[PDB]
RNA sequence: AGGGCUACACACGUGCUACAAUGGCGCAUACAAAGAGAAGCGACCUCGCGAGAGCAAGCGGACCUCAUAAAGUGCGUCGUAGUCCGGAUUGGAGUCUGCAACUCGACUCCAUGAAGUCGGAAUCGCUAGUAAUCGUGGAUCAGAAUGCCACGGUGAAUACGU
């Protein structure tokens, strides 16, 4: 339970545990476990060292937590330093893809100020 | 976005202006209205003035602005605050 | 060491020819590179000074000295002797190593890089730059950095004049827009 | 509708019909993979641009044939909602009765 | 120099996209795989005489129709 | 021609989605009604994880297509946790319509995985195939619905009384 540099949980099935990797959801998790050949309903606790090692290799073949953070943050910074419309929206902390901001922009603006 | 089978989009007048500028032009910013035209690597190093509704904002092309149309870098709604 | 040897042979001989000197030691040698970060927000975020010191340690393999306020300034709300910055001085092999690292790795990574400002001499042949983004330096992790803060660098040189300093740096293959 | 919306739509219809079967073949050229995409498709895109915009059927608003109202149109009667109701209750629309089920 | 206050300043190999590989004593913790270096930068050798392996080709040249 | 009606320190109305286990997910299996179609619906076959793409018949329609109904039933799992609840935001990669999808379309894949733990003053609908929920169709429509108008599936509780 030390895949990709995190401490993926015990007592959870393989899919649910590998969901905890920042960059692996349900689909990528099941793809990794299928490539590794293990049944999907078995806990991480009862996975042997070699099986965990091939899981680590496949996760490394995919993108990992800190790496994914690095590219997503550089893409955001790329938008900002281009100063496109999306760069302006990211800088301002307003919705970027064209939602209404007269109302319903709270998840992007934070709670109401006054 | 625009599909791959159709290729990117660019206004033909913009193509002619950019081609003329790169082959025999270092004079003046290219006054363009096509906010819908994708940026190609031909217009690198140009300083084109793109319309945003009332005036032409200058935008200087850089190595990374690739899959962006000219309107991405021209604001249309001035807003200071409240 | 590599660019040190390149200096000692090629730059020494070509500058000798360029300046028509009588002695070898008359060629501009280099004393040091001083890297400063005038943090100036430690008052708000005291831990920002620690972050900057660790950051400078990452660029150059030296624990920085905490530069303290020379005297109290009411305009900037600083007192006398308050730790308002960090510095590292590199001279010798570590100087040369940071020098190759900078010139060959960090400089081309500058965002929209159009060369360096070709007029940044004090007046007797010592050069200086200010880099806006620390991220240009490969030693940065970009994940354990709270703020994208810049720094400034000063190559202090034995050059007799601005032209001698510029010639030395050009022999060292600087951009010089 | 000012007579000018009406004239505009009339010329849009005329221009779209007079360029029809050219825009269609250009769309086919852009769509079909079997046709060369290097230069032929590119020139097709450029020509499709150089064709006047009003020739596109997408610029049809389907105004009312009588009052040129843009909103409330119905294709079956070719009339706005209110003119449909007026003509219906007068009896000029065949087979139309106030439904109730 | 002083002991047990400086960071680790081990040797690393820095390889970039153009095939330039250089050995440098630095403080990173592992080998470096960068992209742009002295030789493979436009301004260094020819402002309009360089080729890239990034945005000008990757996102575009695999998709363009010209 | 472009921009704006899509601007956002804020308030309000009307809705959709949730806060979960009467449920989330995977597999198998059932049962509708009512509509629309020719510069349109578009089988089958092949391809793509998918949006969808190529070829391509039938149909002016009790004949062909849209069109795999969904809730449900059984099988397993999840185990009361902000979780396999939530899918809001955000990056990358795309499909289609259209001259063009950046301002400013909808969907598809991956990843990101917010508030929300049943909601104060107050306040709305409904007396039965009604409320509640489940899905399907239509007009508008090149593309663009949680809206509007229709259609069926399950299917209540209560009405002492003024
Ligand atoms: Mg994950
Ligand atoms: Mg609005
Ligand atoms: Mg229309
Ligand atoms: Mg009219
Ligand atoms: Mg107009
Ligand atoms: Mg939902
Ligand atoms: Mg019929
Ligand atoms: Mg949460
Ligand atoms: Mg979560
Ligand atoms: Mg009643
Ligand atoms: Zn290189």
């Amino acid at each position: 339970a030390r895949i990709a540099g995190i401490n993926i949980p015990d007592h959870k099935h393989a899919v649910i545990a590998l969901t905890s990797i920042y960059g692996v959801g349900k689909t990528r998790s099941k793809a990794i476990l299928a490539a590794a050949g293990i049944a999907e309903d078995v806990k991480i606790s009862e996975l042997s060292e070699g099986q965990i090692d091939t899981l680590r290799d496949e996760v490394a073949k995919f993108v990992v937590e800190g790496d994914l953070r690095r590219e997503i943050s550089m893409s955001i910074k790329r938008l900002m330093d281009l100063g496109c419309y999306r760069g302006l929206r990211h800088r301002r902390g307003l919705p970027v893809r064209g939602q209404r901001t007269k109302t319903n922009a709270r998840t992007r603006k934070g709670p109401r100020k006054p | 976005p625009r599909s791959l089978k159709k290729g990117p989009f660019i206004d033909l007048h913009l193509l002619k202006k950019v081609e003329k500028a790169v082959e025999s032009g270092d004079k003046k910013p290219l006054r363009t209205w096509s906010r819908r035209s994708t940026i190609f690597p031909n217009m690198i190093g140009l300083t084109i003035a793109v319309h945003n509704g009332r005036q032409h904002v200058p935008v200087f092309v850089t190595d990374e602005m690739v899959g962006h149309k000219l309107g991405e870098f021209a604001p249309t709604r001035t807003y200071r605050g409240h | 060491a590599k660019l040190h040897d390149y200096y000692k042979d090629e730059v020494v001989k070509k500058l000798m020819t360029e300046f028509n000197y009588n002695s070898v030691m008359q060629v501009p040698r280099v004393e040091k590179i001083t890297l400063n970060m005038g943090v100036g927000e430690a008052i708000a975020d005291k831990k920002l000074l620690d972050n900057a010191a660790a950051d400078l340690a990452a660029i150059s393999g030296q624990k920085p000295l905490i530069t303290k306020a020379r005297k109290s300034v009411a305009g900037f709300k600083i007192r006398q002797g308050y730790p308002i910055g960090c510095k590292v001085t590199l001279r010798g092999e570590r100087m040369w190593e940071f020098f190759e690292r900078l010139i060959t790795i960090a400089v081309p990574r500058i965002r929209d890089f159009r060369g360096l400002s070709a007029k940044s001499f004090d007046g007797r042949g010592n050069y200086s730059m200010g880099v806006r983004e620390q991220i240009i330096f490969p030693e940065i992790d970009y994940d354990k950095v709270d703020r994208v803060r810049g720094l400034d660098i000063t190559i202090t040189t034995t050059a007799k004049s601005d032209e001698e300093g510029r010639a030395l740096l050009a022999a060292f293959d600087f951009p010089f827009r | 509708a000012k007579q000018s919306m009406k004239a505009r739509e009339v010329k849009r219809v005329a221009l779209a019909d007079k360029y029809f079967a050219k825009r269609a073949e250009l769309k086919a050229i852009i769509s079909d993979v079997n046709a060369a995409s290097d230069e032929d498709r590119w020139n097709a895109v450029l020509k499709l641009q150089t064709l006047p915009r009003d020739s596109s059927p997408s610029r049809q608003r389907n105004r009312c044939r009588q009052t040129g109202r843009p909103h409330g149109f119905l294709r079956k009667f070719g009339l706005s909602r209110i003119k449909v109701r007026e003509a219906a209750m007068r009896g000029e629309i065949p087979g139309l009765k106030k439904a109730s089920w | 120099m002083k002991k047990d206050i400086h960071p680790k300043y081990e040797e690393i190999t820095a390889s970039c996209s153009c095939g330039n590989v250089m050995k440098i004593r630095s403080t990173v913790g592992h080998d470096l795989n960068l992209d742009v270096c002295s030789k493979c930068h436009p301004f260094f050798t020819g402002k309009q005489r360089d080729v890239a392996t990034g945005g000008r080709v990757d996102r575009f040249n695999k998709r363009f129709n010209i």
